[PDB]
């Protein structure tokens, strides 16, 4: 349980921000 | 009388340290509540400004409370204090006036104590102090009680000799004591043996060997004129003795379902 | 809704009205929230299930 | 009426959450299954 | 001007907002959102952006320019950081965080989950507004002691704070969860004997029907203060009997809940609950933003770990290097191990004014018990059959039968543990020993196993969650 | 400020008659910061709404309902409420009694299924309160001529009040049925309730003169009834239209089988051309 939260506690600003940028690239990739 | 502040306080005064009367101050009582509806009409918020409503609020139930304590009856006397308490509360202690407040302050903290309320207890004494304000004579008492009660120095306590001042406190101070008496009472019995009868009376809170017998035949030791402390105190001393085996084990059947499951 | 906070002034389509509008949907919306909580444990549950379904299967 | 109120709002709120429940249904099946 | 000002303030907050808000009403992906949360946000925006190119700042130019001009006290709290119409107790920066100018930069750009203040002028159009008026509301919050605003701010973020989240969704609750908490550490530091509760408690019953645990959790710490602060026990001692806490709320939040539980229920002589309770607390604390919290904890600490009849390690009052402070806690530790009144009486009067003021002192009237009591546990348990004479001389107790009574109270209790025989007069301890030829062990490894068991489930369970948040959310 | 009950607790407890009538009128405000402490005192409040000695009943009733959601019990605070029949306007414009509100609508739907499923009323164990509220939804509907709002609830709440001929209280006559159609299969897994919506499609074509084409054929090839094709054709006979015709009865063949389709044929010539 502690191993994945630790790998879990360095990932997440790194997800979570590059998330954004990502959601709206999807939408307009989907219709091509 | 009708009463109500800035015209009447006649009743507080009349009602004992002059002569004992309550046939007049809580007698008529019943028409000073119609007032009584107006004045509580306005601390909804608790404000300054609403002092002067406040004064006069307090003023039928100080009385009120005063004829309760005399009368013996207890509930009728916590209806009463329990009001002035909210109204000292409105920026905290922002009426912490008059000496016919004084001896309910002190009555109240025996009062709690006496439940074994023990919440209520530490809630009030936190709320009230005007224990210097109106300075230590009664309501000494259920301070210098606290004190020693937490240290467990029953020896020092200061309520079993309480009883010779008071205002009206008598009666508060002998309930209290009476809780005090229990509860060193049934410890004894699992403590030891057949001890002394003189023994029996001096750490048991006793005034003589008639009183004991009587107290200690309703808890169980000293059913006759031979102490029964034997009965009780052979029971706690071997803790690590006992198998009646199956019913001790306690259904392992139920543990280990639980615990095989996730499995 | 075409809101959640507090606003308007009753009338029967005012605050009483779009109060009210909000009760008679959130029976509804409830089996919706109670779903999207849901679908994190049925991948949980999907993932695992997966990596057995293949070695048994195998 | 036809222009758009408060009740056209509700109608439209309504209509997608009933739909929407039988399909989360299947869902909530899969969890269990 | 200042670039720092703008590019900094504006793009840090957007993209945890966004991230959280949209993450949150699409699944739950909670554990995640918690751990970047405390750690990266509240230091990120809290120390560096003090010192940029002008004075102070947290992160107020995104209340500022992704608003969106809600009908919240975001706005409000928001004049007085600048200056729009008020002053306020805070100055603006001409440096290119005006208010006095609205809509000067922006780097955000156009997208709707992110935020963006032209884009719209109001957000009632959709469920949305609780939680973008919760979002804005919470930065606000955090800033206002720190820059020694005072007054009125403080005041409308007590009761209006509440009034802004009430009608909620499981995802509006999530994100008012955070809200609430940030006020809840100005919220200790002020004391009122304004009652801001009303709106707490009605607010606090219809949430749990619209879902979302975390929301629940944070109004139950907000709510043990305003008690602390009136100082009345009875309304706290309701609080804490009903609530059980359960864990889903964010780590820093369960130390301060553990914190003010552990304080107000050892006065009673409930030394027991409350050690357990500020042991965990300590340990719950983050690293070095924590500090200025866990110091005042750590004095808690030490008195109810005393007040049960355990002397604690003297160690752990020199380690933390608030040892100076430590030293009196260290003494009243000492006084407690001799059995001496006297020297345990001086020690509380002399250090009281340091005592006062951590909120400890209360406690410690308590402790004048603890002085004989741990004595006379410690020698009664090691050497069983002692005379009633002996106790009385090491403690240095009246009589014989002064320690008598103490065994009497204690024994009905349990922490003494034995009797007084006045055969000849002498404390004779309960205990034997051989108990691996009864049943009794199979029950306490039984207990042992059932405790750890319901945690098993829920940590296999957990464990698996954040990764899957993670694959599930978009990378680059 | 006050933050102390106390002071409360013991008006409602004194022998004053006086005192007890006047406690509620200042509770309602404050029993939802005080509440805490009110809850030992939850008996006088709840014997005051009891008593026909009082006229403070609503205004007790309040203060005794408020007291039990905070306290866990949710049911048992809906139940004073709905017994004074004290005003919903009151609880709306508050943002504390919002609880109170929420749980109306919620039991509602609990007496309603059982209730509703065969019977055209949703009966007695709905009192008039509960009705009261349902009433000024109902008036909503009305308001927006539209149909489908009426038809998006009653399918839930599985009432026969406001799914047929509401109408007659005005709402959009055509189109009713398709909407009906898909949303009844795919969301009920209720027969007995099934078959009730199907058989109000039946009277519904009738209104019209002409009615919807496509949704005649599903109640034909499901029910077996010639029953749901005979309105269309009736209407069609006054009507004279030949391209209204068509329609119909192509759309009907599809579904159809032979068994039907010998039925219709007779229907048809009954009527007339």
């Amino acid at each position: 349980m502690v191993v994945v939260y630790l790998a879990s506690l360095i990932r997440s600003v790194v997800a979570l921000h590059n998330l954004i940028n990502n959601k709206i690239a999807n939408r307009d990739a989907e219709k091509k | 009388l009708q009463a109500a502040a800035g015209m009447y306080e006649q009743l507080k005064d009349e009602w004992n340290r002059k002569s004992p009367n309550l046939s007049k101050c809580g007698e008529e009582l019943g028409r000073l509540k119609l007032v009584l509806l107006e004045l509580n009409f306005l601390p909804t918020t608790g404000t300054k400004l609403t002092k002067q409503q406040l004064i006069l609020a307090r003023d039928i139930l100080e009385i009120g409370a005063q004829w309760s304590i005399l009368c013996k009856d207890i509930p009728s006397f916590e209806r009463y204090m329990a009001q002035l308490k909210c109204y000292y509360f409105d920026y905290k202690e922002q009426l912490p006036e008059s000496a016919y407040m004084h001896q309910l302050l002190g009555l109240n903290l025996l009062f709690l104590l006496s439940q074994n309320r023990v919440a209520e207890f530490h809630t009030e004494l936190e709320r009230l102090p005007a224990k210097d304000i109106q300075t230590n004579v009664y309501i000494k008492h259920p301070v210098s009680l606290e004190q020693y009660l937490m240290e467990g120095s029953y020896n020092k306590v200061f309520l079993a000799k309480g009883n010779i001042p008071a205002e009206s406190y008598t009666f508060f101070i002998d309930i209290l004591l009476d809780t005090i008496r229990d509860e060193i009472a049934g410890c004894i019995e699992k403590a030891y043996e057949k001890i002394l009868f003189a023994e029996a009376t001096r750490i048991l809170f006793f005034s003589t060997p008639k009183k004991m017998t009587d107290y200690a035949k309703k808890r169980g030791w000293l059913l006759g004129p031979n102490n029964y402390y034997s009965f009780a105190s052979q029971q706690q001393k071997p803790e690590d003795s006992t198998i009646p085996s199956t019913e001790l084990a306690r259904q392992v059947i139920e543990y280990a379902r639980q615990l095989e499951m996730i499995v | 809704m075409a809101l959640d906070g507090p606003e308007q002034m009753e009338l029967e389509e005012g605050k009483a009205g779009s109060g009210l509008r909000q009760y008679y949907l959130s029976k509804i919306e409830e089996l919706q929230l109670i779903v999207n909580d849901k679908s994190q444990n049925l991948r949980r549950l999907q993932a695992q299930r997966n990596e057995l379904n293949a070695k048994v299967r195998l | 009426s036809f222009l758009g109120p408060e009740p056209e709002d509700l109608e439209d709120l309504y209509s997608r959450y009933k739909k929407l429940q039988q399909e989360l249904e299947f869902l909530e099946v899969q969890e269990e299954y | 001007p200042a670039p720092q000002d703008v590019e900094m303030k504006e793009e840090a907050a957007a993209g945890s907002g966004s991230a959280g808000e949209g993450d949150g009403k699409a699944a739950a992906t909670e554990h995640s959102q918690r751990e970047l949360d405390t750690v990266t946000l509240e230091d990120i925006k809290e120390h560096v952006r003090q010192l940029e190119k002008a004075v102070s700042g947290k992160e107020p130019r995104f209340v500022l320019r992704a608003l969106r001009m809600l009908p919240s006290t975001s706005r409000r709290l928001n004049h007085y950081v600048l200056y729009k119409a008020v002053h306020g107790f805070f100055t603006s920066n001409n440096a290119t965080r005006d208010f006095l100018l609205p809509f000067l930069e922006e780097p955000m750009d156009t997208e709707a989950d992110l935020q963006f203040r032209p884009r719209t002028g109001k957000a009632a159009s959709a469920p949305l507004l609780p939680e973008v008026e919760a979002y804005l509301q919470l930065l606000m919050v955090i800033f206002l002691m720190n820059s020694k605003r005072y007054k009125e701010a403080q005041k409308i973020s007590d009761d209006l704070m509440q009034k802004i989240s009430t009608q909620n969704r499981r995802a509006l609750d999530l994100v008012a969860a955070k809200c609430y908490y940030y006020h809840a550490r100005v919220y200790e530091f002020l004391d009122k004997l304004d009652v801001v509760r009303s709106f707490l408690h009605a607010r606090l019953r219809t949430a749990t029907l619209r879902h979302d645990a975390d929301g629940q959790a944070t109004l139950l710490n907000l709510l043990l203060r305003n008690y602390l602060h009136y100082s009345l026990y009875d309304q706290a001692e309701k609080l804490v009997s009903k609530s059980v806490f359960p864990e889903q709320a964010n780590n820093n939040e369960w130390a301060r809940y553990l914190y003010y539980t552990g304080r107000i229920k050892a006065i009673q002589l409930e030394y027991s609950e409350a050690r357990r309770t500020m042991t965990n607390a300590l340990r719950k604390a983050p690293q070095h933003t924590a500090v200025g919290f866990k110091q005042t904890v750590h004095k808690l600490l030490i008195v109810v770990e005393l007040l049960l009849g355990e002397i604690p390690d003297r160690l752990q009052f020199r380690q933390p290097s608030l040892k100076r402070s430590l030293m009196p806690y260290f003494l009243l530790t000492q006084a407690v191990r001799t059995g001496n009144l006297a020297k345990f009486n001086q020690v509380l009067d002399q250090f009281g004014e340091k005592f006062q003021t951590d909120g400890t002192y209360t406690l410690i009237i308590r402790l004048r018990h603890n002085v004989i009591k741990t004595g006379v546990r410690m020698i009664s348990l090691s050497y069983s059959r002692i005379s009633l004479a002996d106790i009385a001389q090491k403690l240095q107790l009246d009589s014989p039968e002064d320690a008598e009574f103490i065994v009497a109270k204690a024994i009905r209790d349990g922490v003494i543990e034995a009797s007084i025989n006045h055969e000849k007069g002498y404390v004779q301890s309960k205990e034997m020993i051989d108990i691996y030829s009864t049943r009794e062990p199979q029950l306490a490894f039984h207990q042992r196993i059932s405790f750890c068991l319901d945690i098993h489930n829920m940590s296999v369970k957990a464990m698996r969650f954040p990764p899957k948040s993670y694959n599930k959310d978009l990378e680059s | 400020m006050i933050t102390s009950a106390a002071g409360i607790i013991s008006l409602l407890d004194e022998e004053e008659p006086q005192l007890k009538e006047f406690a509620l009128h200042k509770l309602n405000a404050v029993v939802n910061d005080f509440w805490a402490e009110i809850s030992e005192s939850v008996d006088k409040i709840e014997v005051l709404y009891e008593d026909e000695g009082f006229r403070s009943r609503q205004f007790a009733a309040l203060v005794a309902s408020k007291v039990f959601y905070h306290l866990g019990a949710f049911e048992e605070s809906l139940n004073y409420a709905l017994g004074a029949g004290d005003l919903f306007n009151v609880n709306d414009n508050s943002e504390y009694v919002e609880t109170i509100i929420a749980k109306c609508i919620d039991h509602y739907t609990k007496q309603c299924v059982e209730n509703a499923d065969l019977p055209e009323g949703e009966k007695k164990p709905i009192d008039q309160r509960l009705e009261g509220i349902v009433n000024k939804m109902f008036q909503r509907c009305l308001d927006d001529h539209k149909y489908k709002q009426a038809i998006g609830i009653a399918l839930e709440t599985r009432r026969l009040d406001v799914f047929e001929k509401t109408i007659l209280e005005s709402n959009d006559v055509p189109g009713m049925l398709a909407y009906s159609l898909k949303l009844c299969m795919s969301l009920m897994q209720n027969k007995q309730f099934r078959n009730k919506v199907l058989r109000v499609l039946v009277k519904i074509y009738m209104n019209l003169e002409k009615p919807d084409f496509i949704n005649v054929c599903q109640c034909l090839i499901f029910l077996d009834d010639t029953q749901a094709v005979s309105d269309i054709l009736e209407k069609l006979v006054k009507e004279d239209n030949l391209l209204m015709a068509y329609q119909i009865c192509f759309d009907l063949y599809e579904s159809a089988s032979q068994q039907f389709l010998s039925s219709v044929i007779q229907n048809l010539r009954t009527v007339g051309t």
